[PDB]
DNA sequence: ATACTGTGGACCAGAACCCTGATAAATGCAACGCTCATAGCGGGCAGACG
């Protein structure tokens, strides 16, 4: 509900030239640098290792939502998503007439007159459907909900009373039904909005005819930039009738509303389409950007995209005894382990330091990954080795596989790290250490040799002069040690 | 469906699946694939059937039956895992465990039954008795219905009676104590009982889980064992002594009821194809009677063993 | 709906030493501790008295429905049931192997349509058979539902996947067609068990002989223990070749399928019973038994009248009182707590804060008068004059 | 029946309270099949689940309806309301309420 | 597209007072319709400063604009309008009251005074034309442009009718017949707004049903032309035999008028065309055989294929890039493409998608021949009979396609855009390679900025090389602290 | 049904005030279908919309509005109006309306 | 010790199949039609007086 006044910018592209709903949208001239910024990360210190292991299991435990790197994809998506959404006004210009008024007056001008030649060919919906078939657990939500939401929902008109929604999210659920898409899309419409349309148009009585005749006038009323319905996977062919009839239903979805529509699923879900998609046909559309899952190497020779995300996700472990460099034998491993699905590469990260912290050593080693492969992948053993097969039947019949309720099995981890009793030597000379500022030099030259004489030459160096830097403080913690 | 019987000890799926009907009143044939499955499509099968796992999740709530535990220990796909090869043997439960059907058979290529040959409805005369005093109900079980022989392994002959699996493509039936089972004179080959007696053990053993002996392996233990005592001239095959153990151990007549001739004035024969590298899956039959004829003091497991070993 | 997990007790009597049925039951239970577990009442509590008045209203009218009292009948009730509901399942053995011939012959009957089709000579069925007769009022209905609610209904065994139903309730049809009890039956068994038995049995047009034999399979299909059938004067107003039909298939059922059935019905349905099995009869309550006051009035009515919700009450009873109630009300089990509730309530509303007889006398003879005419040939007990209109006592 | 039976599922999955039936005058006398299977139907309608009722008819209603006591004590289950016209002299003095409604 | 229908003069003497004819656009002579054609990008000046991905879009959006005219196009647009305006002459909906013209035509008849009179005429088969030539050389884009000038609906509000001109019919890789017969019904039904599929193509009726119910559709509606493409999946499929393949378009004679077209590769001819009473069915309005352009004409160079070449080649767009077009290239284009269109435009994108890859960025007869004999490896036997120039062998190979084609160019677009940048703070790092110099580095950031810190560690290791980690701190932190 | 509801989205556009039906009288009975189902369309018609809607017909058309007019039940509507020829003789005398225009 | 002959392994090619689409015929099943019993009704017959 961001009712920002339409404040109109200038854009030098001529089919943009003056038209009201196009130029309230955010300028286009440095989105790469901020299709490029989508980047987050959490901030981590050396301050936060010497807390104890309950508030370093809450660290790791949120290190899923707020993790994101940008990859090659993700930008061709964003121009691709701008090109449909700005080209999708072209047609609806309020200022001068509509189209219909414009082909009427082409006829017209071509009858008698001088000219010549007029081309009727007119806009096919007014951009393509684009059809984002992917396997389940690549990241398909995560980079639509943010490259999605850097443009305002609503953008509300002074002159005109009317309203601009810019993009939608339908969404199915379980056991779907063919009728339910259209009831959610008016359900979501009010959320959006804030008014009550399920009261007066959402009504059963109605049948499917009547809700898309319905679901025109309003996409034609409200300027409505675009329709992207989501988990197509999730639906159920049997229940809603029939299958092949699907594509009709959807085909009909597609030329009466007019605004461009996104649609999205799984390889399982390929097939209802594939009819229209083997068809070189101009007006079936539906152009497919597929999704692959990260590939090792390139060239005969390691992908720059596995090395680039894999040194940036292990920058972000926060081990005692860990070492700053990775070792080549796990960067070989956990990619066999986990074939690069984008999913659970970060959840066998996540679920190695809690498996760590509490069965011993704290450290990464391969047999680690491999007794949490074992522990927490049971579901989807068979889609990953389909996928290490590469038949691509045996990779689509296991398709829409996830692991159930991780976030319950976090919490019984969290709870099982909080009852133990004994201590690492480590925890006991952070304790028996004055470790307030102080702890930092003897972190960061614990490893060179053992510690017992370490503990209280920093502290007779510090007793000697109370007021230093550690900058200062560094140089001679260093020569009373050679002494 | 909400009670589905459990099957008993060492019977098929089918007589369950016709239990399962039985139990209810369900007596037109098209409800029952109706309530089971759910498509009016589905085949009926006698050894080898699928869409198995529809048939676990009704039992699902038992914890003991699974997939695995379904197709091992309740079909007669023993049989057919452990001497045709490992790889096949891994990708026929996962080629089987989904709807496909066509190729199962397919796959397995030993199934060219083509006309239904000695699937009619067999039964044995003393074993149902004992069923009846020990449980109270008759079923079919994986005992009468090895593929080739017709002999129950402990006694006697098989009691066939008129009827076929093609009669009805789409009806599971369940056999019928009313139904009159009358006894006939005991017609039995000694060597195809003492055939079926040393072949029944491989159907419950838990050993033949995952042993299958490779094609290169299946060809240098056949060498082996024919240099070991004497079956081969140098560089050329006996043909002799081969024979003449065969004869010795088999009669002929029971080769014709096996329907098994063999041609020693015609180059082709199956036991010189045995002998030779191989190339395709191979029948029970030829490696139990090459077993029994060449060593005649050794288990099915065992002889497994020493194959897949060496 | 409660689905149970099943674990066995170790019974004492030999005849029940080996089944799984009858040893997934919770125990029978002595008749000393039997009155006092089926005793319920209502909180109270003194706060209440000094709060508002809208507010005590509604404590004041939740009475009927969670009071009740142990009379003697019941039990007796309770251990009739409890041997009638135990008593059928000696028969129906699956680990000996009983269950399996008891359910293989069903299929026969279903095949030729009749009833009498055996298979196997050495199945027998042991079944017991009750009817319930009382004058209308005396609440009976709840009795069934307070003494058969110790017994979970659906509980689900694991060596066998058996999914056992207790007992199981049915209405019969207003007009008593022959159909709609059979189409009923599916309708219980139907949302006690979440399944849809309705639609694979009942849209198929089948004739009622095979839809008779459906049912009696179906119900051996689980390990069903009663079937309890409630309102059956219905069943008189069939047409004709009814009346008897299904006073035929009810003693087929006991005799053959082995499903132990009980029937509950008003006077006026002992007709077509006589137009021609143990019988208990219930009559309202008198405190004239024999020579000297009956001590199970007084101990009701002591223990009704300590729930009051009054702010100025007699805490002490009068003789006086009992008296207006059973001269007003004939003891009748009904028009008891209906007319202290209405008499408390109009106390309440008026601002006379304390129950007396005129009050009690005002509300009987202004409010409940649909119910007078009948109640003046209860009082005045000539058996003539009570012999006419119907749900009397005869 | 069926439709009685049916009745149920509905009124259970939406939450139904209260469930009023006025005119029953018109069912006195008709071609209902009897006297007797009407009042068996109109005392067949408990196995709807709970969904207290109210039933309103004239006068006339009454005595022709209620003459059984197993359907008697249905109708007055919780007391049977009767109305009156108001009237002028109480004791001897006028009432205040044909005043004021007068007077209003 | 519901316009309005306003009328125009005809100079044809037969087109006198029909509203059909005269609601179409007005006659126009061959080379202005094979003129006016012609598209290109806008290709503004100052557009070769960009990020790489938008003008990968760019140069990705190439193939759907480039149209160039050529010879053929004003004969077959001829053709078309031909077809088009010639089989409306039979259905004249604007008819006088011809019940009193017939009737007194027949009194006079009747009573002497005449002799001969012709009561009621009518149509005899219909117009037809096949367009084969092999695939890639621009049968369906040259068509999809020619029908653009005719409007699709035309709406009569003095009559009450629809006249759809054009229709476009496709089979599919099945090549059945019923396949066909209810696409016509969904093209129809996707034209106007109805639903034509659900009231008529049920399963209940057979082929010959549909096929009599097309002709009451197409005379319901006035059709002008009805054309098939990919006619090529009809050969010899599951469709009941080439006799009733035959037999089905020879008894498509009794569909009402609407001339139509079939549209076919080369290898279609021999098994389309066996009997006389269907040959001349096909070529009843001429046979025009296509062919891939040639670089000479008659010992010297054909000017169509340097006209195509040059206009092509201005429109690529590259930081540096030489505009006069070098002969060497042209000669390598036609050795490569041999002739075929399809192969031309391909090889163009391709070849500037991997120029921008590589960082070469310049076109180079190297750049094409390492990309022809990457990429497009299954035409390469069409490729090679085109050479020999033998009949039977062009015929045998004039059937293949290039598969995949778009995955290609996206997984091209996403390596292209995986470039990525280094910033020279992020490039020290990378500078560091033992594996000693990035430990150091990871356990001395916190004190020090990288700008300071870099130089002091590289020079640490050029003075002193083996000498160890705990004893190299020393001497970096006395260079650091001064 | 979609013209319906079409029609009630429009309708709710404009404001919209009256809604004047006319000569109901010359709709052809054969292929509109039962007089029942023609009720039942115009009493949809009046709800949906939302706004006033006044209907104009013959006698005949009371046919068609028997069982619509004879309930008493609210919500229902269609309040009838009947216009009748001038009458001559009111209270036993001649009327003035029909004197004064015939004068006129 | 090399030409002659068996021979095992690798290899052409016709053939049973068998899968699928186009078309006619048997058929189960909601869709009215029918039957049965039940309650009020207007022309006809006995009646009856001036
Ligand atoms: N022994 C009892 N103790 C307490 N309350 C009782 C007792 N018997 C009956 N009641 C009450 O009386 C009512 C029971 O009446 P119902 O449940 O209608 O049974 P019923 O109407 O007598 O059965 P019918 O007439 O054969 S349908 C409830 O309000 C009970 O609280
Ligand atoms: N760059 C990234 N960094 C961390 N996690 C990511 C990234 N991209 C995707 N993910 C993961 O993808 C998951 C959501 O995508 P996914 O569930 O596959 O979409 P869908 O629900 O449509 O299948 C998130 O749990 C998130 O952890
Ligand atoms: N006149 C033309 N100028 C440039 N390119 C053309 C021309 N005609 C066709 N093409 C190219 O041919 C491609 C389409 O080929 P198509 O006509 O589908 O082949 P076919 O006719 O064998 O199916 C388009 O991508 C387009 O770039
Ligand atoms: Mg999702
Ligand atoms: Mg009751
Ligand atoms: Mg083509
Ligand atoms: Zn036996």
């Amino acid at each position: 509900a961001t009712r920002i006044q339409a404040v109109y910018r200038d854009t030098g592209v001529e089919a943009y030239r003056d038209n009201p709903f196009i130029e309230a949208l955010p300028p286009l001239q440095e989105s790469v640098n901020s299709a490029a910024s989508l980047k987050s990360s959490l901030q981590l210190t050396s301050s936060d290792l010497q807390k104890s292991r309950v508030i370093r299991a809450h660290t790791i435990c949120r290190i899923p939502d707020d993790y994101f790197q940008p990859l090659g994809t993700h930008l061709l998506l964003s121009e691709r998503i701008s090109v449909m959404i700005r080209g999708g006004y072209v047609g609806r210009n309020p200022k001068t007439g509509d189209l219909q008024k414009h082909l009427q007056n082409g006829y017209e001008r071509v009858q008698t007159g001088e000219l010549e030649t007029f081309r009727f060919e007119e806009a096919r919906s007014t951009a393509q459907s684009l059809l984002l078939i992917g396997c389940s657990g690549s990241g398909k939500t995560t980079s639509l909900h943010r490259i999605l939401a850097t443009y305002p929902q609503v953008i509300y008109h002074r002159e005109l009373n009317v309203e601009q929604v810019v993009y939608l999210k339908i969404d199915c659920s379980h056991n779907g039904s063919l009728k339910e898409i259209c009831l959610n899309f008016f359900r979501a419409l009010d959320r959006a909005l804030g008014s009550n349309y399920e009261r007066r148009y959402g009504l059963k009585r109605h049948g499917i005819e009547t809700m898309l005749a319905l679901m025109s006038q309003i996409a034609n009323a409200h300027a409505l930039g675009l329709l992207v319905i989501d988990e197509i996977q999730h639906l159920s062919r049997s229940r809603s009738g029939g299958s092949q009839e699907m594509l009709n239903f959807f085909v009909t979805m597609v030329n009466i509303i007019g605004v461009p529509v996104m649609l999205i699923g799984t390889p399982k879900a390929r097939e209802i389409f594939e009819a229209d998609l083997r068809s070189a046909r101009r007006g079936a559309g539906f152009g497919a950007i597929f999704w692959d899952p990260i590939q090792q190497t390139q060239r005969g020779k390691p992908n720059q995209e596995w090395i680039a995300f894999t040194d940036n996700l292990w920058q972000l472990q926060l081990l005692q005894r860990k070492d700053a460099l990775l070792s080549d034998e796990v960067r070989d491993v956990w990619y066999e382990l986990s074939q690069g699905v984008m999913d659970i590469v970060v959840k066998l990260f996540v679920l190695a330091q809690l498996r760590a912290l509490a069965l011993g050593n704290e450290r990464i080693t391969a047999g680690l990954l491999r007794q949490v492969y074992q522990d927490e992948l049971k579901p989807v053993h068979p889609m990953l080795e389909a996928l290490r097969s590469g038949i691509p039947e045996r990779i689509a019949r296991y398709s829409d596989l996830v692991v159930p309720e991780i976030d319950k099995r976090l919490i019984q981890l969290q709870l099982d790290i909080a009852a133990i009793q004994e201590q690492t030597p480590e925890e006991k000379a952070l304790q028996e250490l004055d470790t307030e500022d102080q702890r930092h030099l003897y972190l960061m030259l614990k490893e060179d040799y053992d510690s017992s004489l370490l503990i209280p030459t920093i502290k007779k160096a510090f007793s000697q002069n109370p007021t230093m830097t550690r900058q200062k403080l560094l140089p001679l913690v260093l020569q009373w040690l050679m002494e | 469906m909400r009670n589905f019987p459990v099957p008993y000890s060492n019977e098929l799926i089918y007589s369950t699946i016709a239990r399962a009907g039985v139990y209810q009143g369900i007596v037109s044939p098209k409800q029952l694939l109706d309530e089971v499955y759910g498509n009016r499509k589905v085949v009926a099968t006698l050894g080898l059937p699928s869409h198995l796992g529809v048939i676990a999740r009704h039992l699902h709530q038992t914890g003991r039956y699974a997939v695995q535990q379904l197709i091992y220990e309740h079909t007669l796909f023993p049989l057919y895992a452990p001497f045709v090869g490992k790889e096949r043997r891994d990708e026929a439960i996962r080629l089987m465990e989904y709807q496909a059907q066509g190729a199962v058979h397919l796959m397995l290529g030993v199934a060219a039954s083509r006309v239904k040959s000695d699937n009619r409805f067999r039964y044995c005369p003393d074993c149902v008795a004992l069923q009846l005093n020990r449980y109270g109900e008759a079923f079919w079980q994986r005992d009468w219905y090895l593929p080739a022989l017709p002999y129950c392994p402990k006694h006697g002959a098989l009691v066939f009676f008129d009827r076929a699996v093609d009669d009805h493509r789409h009806q599971f039936w369940a056999l019928g104590h009313t139904e009159l089972l009358s006894d006939y004179p005991k017609d039995s080959l000694s060597q195809l009982t003492a055939l079926a007696a040393y072949i029944a053990p491989l159907l419950d053993a838990p050993r033949a889980q995952e042993l299958s002996p490779s094609l290169e392996q299946w060809t240098l233990f056949y060498q082996r064992l024919a240099q070991d005592l004497g079956l081969t001239k140098s560089k050329h095959i006996r043909h002799d002594l081969v024979a003449e153990r065969v004869r010795q151990t088999f009669s002929d007549e029971a080769l014709e009821k096996l329907d098994l001739k063999l041609a020693e004035n015609k180059d082709t024969c199956w036991l010189k194809s045995i002998f030779r590298k191989h190339r395709k899956a191979f029948s029970y039959l030829q490696h139990s009677i090459v077993w029994q004829a060449l060593l005649p003091k050794l288990t099915v497991i065992e002889a497994l063993q020493q194959a897949s070993a060496l």
